[PDB]
């Protein structure tokens, strides 16, 4: 599936230190996805290494995943998280993040 | 020092009994009243046996006599009498209440 | 309003009701709040926003793995914040920043394994935290730096491996830290630096391979633990830095070489306690602290204790100084407190009269293993109330009673040489006393070695009837033994070979009768005094010498009945006519029972056992090769005279005078089989029998074959009375 | 207000004293301040010849008016497994110590 | 250093030593010296200048005349000094103005009789004075000016006369005044004028003649005594500027009216006691107070109680209301909190069911003297725990058990009338009680016992064979002597009267035995109903009668025989008229016992003179002695015969009747003077048994005697005989 | 005996506002003898009613007093004592005067 996991910034636009995409199954806690910082470094899980690609487009502050070739494992509800202050390491951790987004779902069957 | 210590304070009263008629008298009890300074405290206390005992240490301190006379009165009546006794407090003193 | 409780004073509690996200509809004043043990996934964004003026929240055991971080927002006013047992991957850093007044919060047995810089920032008022049984690996010296007003840390059961130099800088409230079961080997110089108000300091279960050298910086430290750990070394004025220390925990380590002064100028230092410290030669040099209550080193090379010990000491109450090679002992006067004193596995070779004198409170004296020779008569007089007293193997000839009336339990095992017995005028108040030699306490309080029935302290036999049918069976077996001789010897020059085999049974009966003889007159002598004489009789030749005579006398009958057996089988089978052989044959009869009696005397103990001196006296023989290989092959030899007299047996030679042989042999036979049999008793457990039951059967089956065969053979021989007849021309 | 009838929270290290465990740290609660109610002490009268008390007394001391018994469980040497008790104090009050 | 003792904490005592001066080498600083007990007479210039700190100074009983006034200069810190018992003429004036700190100051016990004006000027700081047992004739009104700080002051045991207005005008802050035992008369209307901080007066044992307007002016009063004095009149809202009063002392006074208002909206009263109040008539309005533990009015002429009483007094304990004329009662419910009531010697009439009903902390009901007349059977049983219960001295015909069980203490004395007797199985509790009738006691002695009038077996046999043997002989001699012939010979008359005579001794006997057969194993029940019947005073009166007879038969043959003796008079028709007025004689002994009271009711033997002294005390010694003084006739009649022991025919057995019954009257006659002579005891019961053995033998003896020892007896039977053929 | 018992005030001149004589009997109290106040009004005892009389010279404070047929009564030892404001009546009262003096004997054998 061609599945593109967009987001957008409504708050401010200038760019933010840390953007991260992460997921949830339900019920279990929240471990990350992937994460870009300030400079462009990206990170990934293990299980997402190849799958995914985490993209972004500062001026707009739209910041898009790209998924293909889902695996069964990946339904989850996926959570867009940003953070603004420079005083961390950048990292799938998810309590490094200020903001949270409502997050949406994706059912792969 | 500072008033609001302890000390021993002088009040007038009078005693009759309606038993047998007398002709009361005038008694200056002194009383001991204040505040002491030390701060009253209370901890629990852990203990590995299977049932505690005593779980609470404490320590209040309250003024008290340490030394009093046994007064007493030749209260006479109607012509039958009696002794009224008392214990005249001379001095004051912060005690450990337990 | 809630499913769950309340409280009058402004508290809500709602532990345990299964709650899934935080109840609703409570009280907008609530000061305290408890949802510890329900099933709360995540906390929203406006979790806490109902309750503005929370004081205490609490979170233990919920299952929380996401906090959103203005969930906690809003609550300035917290000051207890719980959240152990969670499933919290990480410390919340954003979460928690906003509460300035927050001042004690817990996060351990969470998961957690990274600390990301920025947290804690803001906590102002923070005084307490918990960081314990999470999989952190080093530690959070940053996240830290922001906790300058912390007054407890823990980081225990963790993974930490190394504390870098400054980890703790900033933080100079501090007064407690736990460190314990972490896997830390190494600490910097300077990683405590700046932490001069720390009291408590535990690094227990660690895997330090050399002491910390860092300790020197804390001048307020209190209390110290370091056991479980590899250290091996406290290599001199290590404590240098710490004044005030006042328990140290150092009790489960390789210690090899503890430093000379390496316990020293510590002036309020409690217990002392070191084991295992082989190398250390001389006693510590702790002067200066004097406030010792228990001194216990064990295992070392020390070989002196020095005279200014407790004069040094006054509050020393236990003083343990087992093993080392104490050789001399000072003078323990001054020591008022002393409750205890163990000396067990010593070189201490003997106690002057001035060496325990002065000593009021002592309780306890302990002194086995030692090589103690002897001791003065006064020297346990000065010494107040006692309640135990070990000198189990030493070398006491000797053993005062003054001043140990007070006595209660009493320990002598071993102490073999004290022969002179105790007295029960003096020791009033044992019920506990073992004491080497056998029967000692047969004038006392439960004895250890009480032995009763067996060698009692009364009379060594004890039931007249059994004493009378001894003297009988005695006096009997003597005159019929000197009868029949006399009548052997003097019946010819030359003696046919039967003669010669009825003539050395006689002759052998004539051991078992001095054997029962000489049983008699001690019996006779014990007489309501037996005990002092039963350790005479042990310790004296004359018990050995009696088992051994028995011993003889069992296996000459035994020999003269298998040469009667096979002169026998000889005479049935073939004539040999071997009178050479004969005499050789009853000769070595004699070196047989000789080897016998000698195996109960290269070993040692065996005649001992028992008054008796019976080869197999109750219970298990220690000497089990030997004692069951001779029961064996008495009753082995069964089995040849038998197969031997098969041949008269089928037609029932006989034909003269073998009946009174072959009931001879039958009858001991049969007396042996009970007492061969009794010495098999401990090893089949079904058969069980009384103490005086069994002396009683062992006594009277031993003189019974003696008793009987001079009697089977001149009352059922005519050659007897022939013989008899014949000689009678002598007297003539 | 220091000097009201408080509750303070403070931190403790519990240790088994002799058997080989592991020391653990615990949240504590203590009761503290000073009572508004000064302490009296006033002499009685008596007409009979009995003994009696020979005083009046009034101490007021701020202890603990709720507690929640609590426990904790220690690990130990060869895996045993041992449980101390204490009590966590709520509330504080000033209360008649008689 | 001195001889006396000294203290830690800066104090020092000196008392009882003998010291004739101050003590010298005392610390210089000492809080507090006890010098009370020396014989000092005097203090010089300079005494107390080697303690300036000191706080307390005490010289109780120095015998202390003199005092320098520089001798306490240098004191500035005093606090407390006393003098009592001294000899200080006068209070010390100049002595005392320089303690300026002075806070107490005792002067009791002195003989002081003059106030200077000037005195306790300069006392500040003063705050309580005695100056009791003193010789004052006024109050000190200008030194008192010079004290608006004082707090407690006491003028008791002096000779005050009287109180001028305004005596206490600038003493605002005192809040206890002691006034008793003085010789005060009147007092002014604005004497006590500002003190409106005053909360104790006391004017105890004076001499007021009218109650004290002036205590109208007092708001702040709590505690007010006026006893022992001359008051009889509290006129109406005396108390009315004193709403805080707690305790009123005025039950010693010759009170007489107090008002229907007098004691009202006093909503903090404890006690109200009034004793000897007559001329009350309604009830003390005493609405507004609801605070009442006690309320005691007695000696009016109080007619009634209100029904509001305690459904407004809730807090009621003790309701004392005896004497007065209370005829009717309000139902007592709502008085949960009374533990006593008294309405003895009231004009109560009955006790409705409806009366005690919903008490239930009663512990003591006291009804004695009154009228009850019936009580309903459940007006007991309401109440709950009851300990006493007086009923005694009512009209009680019946009283109900039913709610009882748990009475301790009963006293229904003098309840006469009240016949059907008690039972234990209701009244369990019971170790105290006293009833009226005799022997109702018997379920719960030897005089009236419950079991059976005689008891002894041997008594009632005897009792009964004598009955027997003597209704026999006296049938058959008075058949004989009637059948003898148409005209009998005086000594024939005379012994026909005398056996006629012994048949009311024979009835007598006969009843009480048939009395003590139905009462065997039951008499108490029998018991009151012979006493209450006509039965015992009807036995008693035969046996008076029947005794009377036989005294008078005995006379008129000793008569007979001395004027035989003597002379012939052959006086028949006097003989006859003797013989009559013997009957008169006997009746009017008889009625003797008949118009007093209680006479025959003494006991159910009936006889004359039962256990203890008889109350009619003379008629009863006057019968008696003159039943011994007939003997003494006898005798002198009698003595001519005897010198020369007309006996000649038949007199032999009368002589020897006049024995018998002269020996058997002796001992029973004795017994009525035992009381008296207190030397002689006798047991109740065998007292009893001898009384009844010696009434029945003469009658027993006197028909035997005559037929055994008369031949003419036979002689007249034989020729009787012919009237049979 | 024409005994004069004269006094000397050295204090100050001008007339206190009275002066009177005491006695004192051996142990005994101290019972006045006579008065004078600044008017020149005069009081004695009753037992001294006739026998002495008090005077005095005020422009010299010189105050006599004399005794002449002195009773047997009459030993005592005897004391000037003097008063300066007029805050008091007059009398023989002990209790009333301000400076006493050092007194003198008199013992009439």
């Amino acid at each position: 599936g061609s599945l593109r996991l967009s987001c957008a910034a409504s708050g401010y636009t200038y760019s933010p230190y840390c953007m991260g995409w992460f997921r949830q199954a339900p019920g279990k806690a929240r471990e990350g996805v992937a994460t870009v910082d300030l400079d462009g470094s990206t990170i990934y899980a293990d299980s997402v290494k190849g799958r995914f690609t985490i993209s972004q487009d500062n001026a707009k502050n739209t910041l898009y995943l790209q998924m293909n070739s889902l695996k069964p494992e990946d339904t989850a509800m996926y959570y867009c998280a940003s953070r603004t202050r420079a005083g961390v390491t950048c990292g799938l951790n998810w309590a490094i993040f200020s903001y949270w987004g409502q997050g949406t779902q994706v059912t792969v069957s | 020092s500072d008033p609001r210590r302890c000390m021993r304070h002088h009040y007038v009263d009078s005693i009759s009994h309606p038993l047998y008629k007398c002709s009361s008298k005038m008694v200056l009890l002194a009383r001991c009243e204040g505040h002491c300074s030390q701060a009253s405290r209370s901890e629990p206390l852990v203990s590995f046996s299977t049932v505690l005992k005593q779980p609470f240490r404490s320590s209040c301190h309250c003024c008290r006599p340490q030394t009093s006379k046994l007064k007493a009165l030749r209260l006479r009546c109607s012509g039958m009498r009696l002794t009224a006794t008392y214990r005249y407090i001379l001095s004051c003193h912060c005690e450990e209440c337990n | 309003a809630a499913p769950c409780s309340c409280d009058g004073d402004r508290r809500v509690d709602c532990s345990g009701k299964g709650l899934t996200a935080v109840p609703e509809g409570l009280s907008a004043f609530t000061q305290a709040l408890d949802i510890s043990m329900n099933n709360i996934t995540q906390l929203p964004e406006d979790a806490f926003k109902n309750f503005p003026f929370l004081e205490e929240l609490q979170l233990a055991g919920n299952d929380l793995s996401f906090i959103h971080p203005k969930a906690l927002s809003g609550l300035k006013e917290l000051k207890v914040l719980t959240l152990q047992n969670n499933q919290l991957k990480t410390v919340p850093s954003e979460a928690i920043r906003g509460l300035s007044a927050l001042q004690s919060l817990r996060l351990d047995a969470n998961h957690i394994t990274s600390v990301p810089e920025d947290s804690f920032e803001g906590l102002v008022q923070l005084r307490h935290l918990w960081l314990d049984d999470n999989s952190l690996t080093e530690v959070p010296v940053h996240p830290l730096s922001n906790l300058p007003t912390l007054q407890a840390l823990t980081l225990a059961l963790n993974k930490i491996s190394s504390i870098p130099d400054f980890a703790f800088t900033n933080l100079s409230s501090l007064v407690v830290l736990h460190l314990h079961n972490n896997k830390i080997r190494s600490l910097s110089q300077h990683c405590f630096d700046g932490l001069d108000n720390l009291e408590t300091l535990d690094l227990n279960y660690n895997n330090l391979g050399e002491f910390p050298q860092a300790i020197k910086a804390l001048p307020s430290l209190k209390e110290l633990g370091f056991h479980s750990n590899s250290i091996s070394v406290i290599p001199d004025g290590a404590f240098d830095g710490n004044p005030l220390l006042r328990t140290i925990h150092l009790y489960d380590n390789p210690l090899s070489f503890v430093g000379n002064s390496a316990f020293h100028n510590l002036s309020d230092l409690h217990s002392l306690v070191i084991r295992g410290a082989s190398m250390v030669q001389q006693f510590p040099n702790l002067t200066g602290t004097v406030h010792l209550e228990s001194l216990t080193l064990t295992g070392t090379k020390i070989s002196s204790i020095p005279n200014n010990l407790c004069q040094e000491q006054k509050m020393l109450r236990t003083l343990d100084l087992s093993y080392n090679n104490i050789r001399d002992l000072p003078s323990f006067n001054g020591c008022h407190a002393l409750e205890e004193i163990s000396l067990q596995r010593n070189q201490i070779y003997q106690i002057k009269e001035g060496t325990f004198q002065g000593l009021i409170s002592l309780r306890i004296l302990d002194l086995s293993r030692n090589l103690i020779h002897e001791i003065h008569s006064r020297a346990f007089a000065t010494l107040g109330p006692i309640t135990n007293l070990d000198v189990s193997f030493n070398e006491l000839t000797s053993f005062p009673t003054e001043g140990l009336n007070g006595l209660n339990q009493l320990k002598l095992v071993g102490n073999f040489k004290l022969k002179e017995a105790l007295a029960a005028k003096d020791f009033v108040n044992l019920r506990s006393l073992s004491v080497p030699y056998a029967y000692q306490c047969c004038a006392f309080i439960h004895c250890t070695p009480s032995t009763g029935a067996f060698k009692p302290c009364e009379y060594l036999l004890g039931s007249w009837m059994i004493r009378l049918t001894v003297w009988f069976i005695f006096l009997v077996a003597l005159f019929f033994n000197l009868l029949v001789i006399l009548t052997t010897f003097a019946s010819c020059t030359s003696l046919p070979s039967s003669k010669l085999f009825i003539g050395l049974i006689s002759v052998s009966n004539l051991f078992m009768g001095i054997y029962t003889g000489i049983l008699t007159f001690l019996d006779a002598v014990s007489w309501g005094r037996f005990a002092e004489f039963g350790i005479w009789w042990e310790t004296g030749s004359g018990c050995k010498v009696a088992g051994f005579l028995a011993v003889f006398s069992s296996e000459s009958a035994i020999f003269l009945l298998m040469l009667a057996t096979v002169e026998r089988s000889l005479s049935a089978k073939d004539k040999s006519n071997h009178l050479k052989q004969f005499r050789v044959a009853a000769l070595l009869a004699f070196l047989g029972a000789t080897v016998a009696g000698c195996f109960p005397l290269f070993h040692r103990g065996e005649y001992s056992a028992s008054p008796l001196c019976l080869p197999f006296p109750t219970g298990e023989t220690p000497s089990l090769g030997f004692t069951v290989t001779l029961v064996l092959l008495n009753s082995l030899a069964f089995l040849l005279m038998a197969v031997i007299y098969t041949k008269l047996y089928c037609n029932l030679s006989q034909s003269s005078m073998i009946k009174h042989v072959a009931w001879l042999i039958f009858t001991n036979c049969i007396f042996f089989c009970p007492v061969a049999f009794f010495s098999f008793a401990p090893l089949i457990t079904a058969i069980s029998i009384s103490p005086e039951i069994m002396k009683s059967v062992t006594l009277i089956f031993f003189p019974l074959p003696a008793c009987l065969n001079p009697v089977l053979y001149v009352f059922f021989n005519p050659k007897f009375k022939e013989d008899w007849k014949l000689l009678k021309r002598r007297v003539t």
